């Protein structure tokens, strides 16, 4: 029941658990005298899916969502409290905020003004340095290319980041993101990750056949094209150039190139223009412009 | 032969599979390497970064037929897809 | 004198001076003074470090006790007085903020580009009238501000008629703003990263403590809001790299072992980046003690990775490059702020690496603005400008590291190479060493470079020699050591000396496979290089051994085309 309340409703079952963790990381420190945070890992179900899958349904349930990362906004702080000081007693006043962001449940809305005089009326200045800061970005990511239908358009979606997971993000790198799908839509990450056909026990045993035979590398050279005729030693160095290198990392050192790369020339009567649709549609993952 | 099974052997290739160098492969290439640093006299500049892609294709070959470690045939096949691209 | 702090108020009160600095050593005395009589101490190092804005506005009323004659400022704790009594003050990088700090004092070190001029920024706005004489005073804290046209006096609230104000620019404060950025350290940047930037906000008596050019710790709250400013296990690293043997050739095989041979270009490298010695006459002329280096060659060979491998091992090494920005890479451009409505000047190449190795791929693709002022730094230390917006002088003193190739890309054995080599006289002629890195093929050479390159391709590890390759923090610390030595020549040297430049002028002074002639510049960079090596060798004085290798180096530099 626990489970299915935390799959189903996480404003409800979020904050007493984060409560729980501020009450044991009081009570198993005995030293004098800040909140504390929770994250999830693991298999989701259902409720792990492609960011082009994700509707209107599902809402208030935690969403975990893999893809590319597009932009990473500038870090930038707001204001959570804000103190001053009254030098006309030498006293000190403190005001707090709070937004639709720092609680999964929304409150009601305080739109506190930023005090520029005092309930007195005495002048006041602005303390710098005791108000604390809390910095937030904003993210947007988008589906794989290799998991997608590759031929129609990307869905990217926004995330909206805390203090603590502000230095892990970077584009170009594929992530995988869990959070809250709130619609004040975005989804409130609390964790991430940075980190295709499928192969049976039959088809093993036929490139286990295919592997000792020394006539091999010809035909699979020749069978790549068949519309396109000659051109036998550029279809065999294309071969070893879709397969790849090995990509050799050295130790305390720069890492190794193990990709190759090809330029054709000639002139513009033959199929080089139709050579790139055929490497585009069979390669395992391809990009053309 | 067909579309769906190349496929599934470059990827076989790429995730099981990675090759290593042997004595019988690293002196054949080495004799082609200085052999053509005739090219340059001839017909196109040989450079460093040449010598790392002809040894590259070699691994290439090696792992099209998934063998654990290179064979001298893939630096054969290299230096005659090098006279083909080349000359 | 006395109570020093009651002796600088004296002082200001017989207007002398303007600036208050506040340490906090003199706390920490006072609170050990304090601790140990058995009273209280109620700590202030803890609480000044921690919202210093409200700090100095409220301890500047109990100095005290719009009429402010002076100007407050702190400084921190040195880290003598930290690890005395047993943090406040640690060397920050810009990387390092975490976001969280704002409102903490911090101590950055970094290099200083972009500078600003000093203008006057009001604090407080005073309004006049004429109708009630009772003159009022708004405060300021952002960029902006409206105009106070409605009177608030304590006259006109009880009245009917609501007359106009007017503004005063002489009863009004106002403070010497200036904005700065500083930029990230080169070798505190992680791997891959680049040296981002940040904004400091600098008033009052520090505006003018700020030239650019320079490396600088800074330590001010966090929005930057400078107070003080100031600018610039390991001998056992130093013996056991000393005690085995032939430094000078180990030190040379040491770094860039992933090339084939080349140990006297690269030799000439080694005693590039240690630099040499500056002199000066102490009559208002200065020369330079540096050297600069080319390497003409021929596509086949390497040449990135030496040019890459020199800067990843010398401090402060910027990549450049032939075309592209390279025009406003090498000089002060001017561009629009997007924070504020003044223009500021971006900095090239050749600024922010200020002491150290400036490095030129593909010398001979660029132009001839870029050729007018790399030359200019070739000569001298100083950059001078004549446009619009800023003529001032900018102090450089770097080491010339250039890679060129020729017109037809190889080299040509029936041209001159005063006909190969397209720059000009004044160029070369400055040049002290041209390396003609010329490949040539052959039958029993070029097995070597072979087996090392798949040696390397093979695995990472070097060929088992019996040498170790020496790590870049070792001689690191060796080339820092070894630059502080000053070597005098001797009278054996000098009538050595004497005679190989009467020998090399004569014999310089016209055929075939000639080029240049014999100027004082080579002579000056024959006795810059026995400098280098004497200081190689931690030596106080100039031997005979400096000369006949320097001289053996300078010829070797050149016998390669006879091949």
């Amino acid at each position: 029941s626990f489970w299915s309340g935390i799959l189903v409703e996480p404003a409800y079952f979020i904050p007493p658990a984060e409560k729980a963790l501020t009450d044991l990381a009081d009570s198993m420190d005995d030293v004098p005298h800040h909140p504390w945070k929770l994250s999830f890992k693991g298999s989701f179900g259902a409720h792990a899916l492609s960011p082009r899958t994700l509707t209107a349904q599902h809402l208030n349930k935690l969403v975990s969502v893999e893809g590319i990362v597009t932009k990473t906004s500038l870090v930038r702080p707001k204001l959570i409290r804000s103190v001053h000081y009254a030098a006309k007693t030498g006293r000190f006043h403190y005001r707090d905020y709070t937004d639709a962001t720092t609680t999964l449940t929304t409150r009601i809305p305080t739109p506190a003004i930023y005090p520029t005089e005092d309930t007195e009326g005495n002048k006041l200045t602005t303390e710098y340095g005791y108000s604390t800061f809390i910095d937030h970005q904003r993210i947007t990511v988008q589906e794989m290319p290799e998991m997608a239908p590759a031929g129609q358009l990307p869905r990217s979606i926004d995330v909206i980041l805390d203090d603590d997971l502000v230095d892990k993000t970077k584009p170009g790198d594929r992530v995988n993101v869990v959070g809250v799908f709130k619609s004040l839509t975005l989804i409130l990450g609390n964790t991430v990750y940075p980190l295709r056909q499928m192969l049976t026990d039959f088809d093993i045993r036929n490139i286990n056949k295919l592997s000792k035979k020394k006539d091999i590398f010809d035909i699979l050279s020749q069978s790549l094209a068949p519309s396109i005729y000659g051109h036998d030693h550029i279809k065999k160095a294309i071969l070893l150039m879709l397969m790849g290198g090995v990509e050799k990392n050295l130790e305390n050192g720069s890492h190794l190139r193990g990709d190759i790369n090809i330029l054709m020339v000639g002139d513009p009567s033959t199929a080089k223009s139709q050579l790139l649709r055929f490497v585009l549609n069979t390669a395992s993952l391809a990009i053309a412009t | 032969v067909t579309i769906p099974f190349l496929r599934k052997y470059v990827q076989y290739a790429k995730e099981r599979v990675i090759p290593q160098l042997t004595q019988e492969a690293i002196n054949v290439i080495v004799k082609n390497y200085t052999d053509l640093r005739d090219d340059n006299t001839k017909k196109s500049p040989i450079t460093a970064r040449t010598l790392e892609t002809l040894i590259r294709l070699a691994t290439a070959h090696a792992k099209v037929r998934l063998s654990k470690t290179v064979n001298k045939v893939d630096a054969k096949v290299a230096a005659n897809l090098l006279r083909f691209a080349l000359l | 004198k006395g109570p020093k702090y009651m002796a600088m108020l004296q002082k200001v009160a017989n207007r002398e001076l303007n600036s208050v600095i506040i340490d906090l050593d003199d706390i920490l005395q006072y609170q050990n003074e304090k601790f140990l009589q058995g009273t209280q101490a109620d700590d202030l190092v803890s609480a000044i470090q921690q919202n210093a804005n409200h700090f100095t506005e409220l301890f500047c009323r109990a100095i005290d006790n719009l009429t402010r004659r002076y100007f407050l400022y702190f400084k921190p704790l040195s880290q003598n007085c930290a690890r005395r009594y047993r943090i406040s003050s640690k060397p920050l990088s810009v990387r390092q903020i975490k976001g969280d700090f704002l409102g903490q004092l911090i101590t950055v070190r970094g290099i200083i580009t972009r500078v600003s001029d000093v203008k006057p920024a009001v604090e407080v706005i005073a309004y006049t009238c004429d109708q009630c004489g009772y003159e009022v005073f708004q405060e300021v804290n952002s960029r902006t501000f409206t105009p106070l046209s409605e009177c608030t006096s304590e006259e006109c609230s009880q009245n009917q008629t609501k007359g106009q104000l007017f503004m005063s620019t002489r009863a009004s404060k106002f403070s010497a703003f200036q904005e700065c950025k500083i930029q990230e350290l080169s070798q505190q940047v992680p791997v891959g990263h680049i040296p981002r930037s940040l904004n400091i906000h600098v008033n009052g008596t520090l505006v003018r403590s700020l030239s650019p050019g320079d490396i600088v710790d800074v330590t001010g709250i966090f929005l930057l809001e400078a107070q003080f400013v100031r600018q610039h296990d390991v001998e056992e690293r130093v013996m056991e790299l000393i005690t085995s043997g032939d430094v000078y050739n180990r030190l040379a095989k040491s770094i860039a072992p992933e090339i084939y041979g080349n140990l006297d270009v690269k030799k000439a490298l080694l005693l590039l980046l240690v630099g040499g010695v500056d002199k000066r006459v102490g009559d208002g002329m200065k020369i330079r003690g540096d050297i600069n280096v080319c390497l003409m060659g021929d596509p086949g060979v390497a040449k990135s990775q030496l040019l890459k491998a020199i800067c990843k091992i010398s401090p402060r090494g910027v990549y450049t490059t032939g075309k592209g920005s390279s025009g406003v890479g090498l000089t002060a451009a001017v561009m629009k702020d997007p924070v504020t409505d003044e223009m500021i000047l971006e900095g090239g190449a050749l600024v922010l690496a200020d002491n150290g190795i400036c490095c030129i791929d593909e010398f001979d693709k660029m132009d001839e603005s870029d050729r007018t002022a790399i030359h200019e730094v070739m000569e001298q230390q100083t950059i001078s400008i004549s446009k619009a917006g800023i003529n001032t002088t900018l102090n450089a003193r770097t080491s010339i590291l250039a890679a060129a190739n020729p017109l037809y890309g190889r080299y040509n054995p029936r041209l001159s190479p005063l006909d190969n080599i397209n720059l000009p006289a004044a160029l070369l002629s400055r040049f002290d060493i041209l390396f003609l890195m010329l490949d040539i093929p052959s039958r029993d050479d070029d097995e070597k470079l072979a087996e090392h390159v798949t040696y390397v391709h093979m695995h990472n590890k070097q060929p088992d020699l019996d040498f170790t390759p020496v790590e870049p923090s070792k001689m690191r610390e060796y080339i820092a050591y070894a630059k502080t030595k000053r070597p005098v020549m001797s009278e054996a040297v000098n009538d050595y000396v004497v005679q190989a430049y009467i020998r090399l002028r004569q014999d310089s002074k016209d055929s075939k496979f000639s080029f240049g002639q014999a100027t004082p510049r080579t002579l000056l960079g024959i006795i810059r290089l026995s400098q280098a090596l004497a200081k190689l060798r931690l030596a106080d004085m100039v031997d005979i051994d400096d000369v006949e290798e320097a001289l053996r180096l300078v010829r070797v530099s050149k016998e390669s085309l006879y091949q």
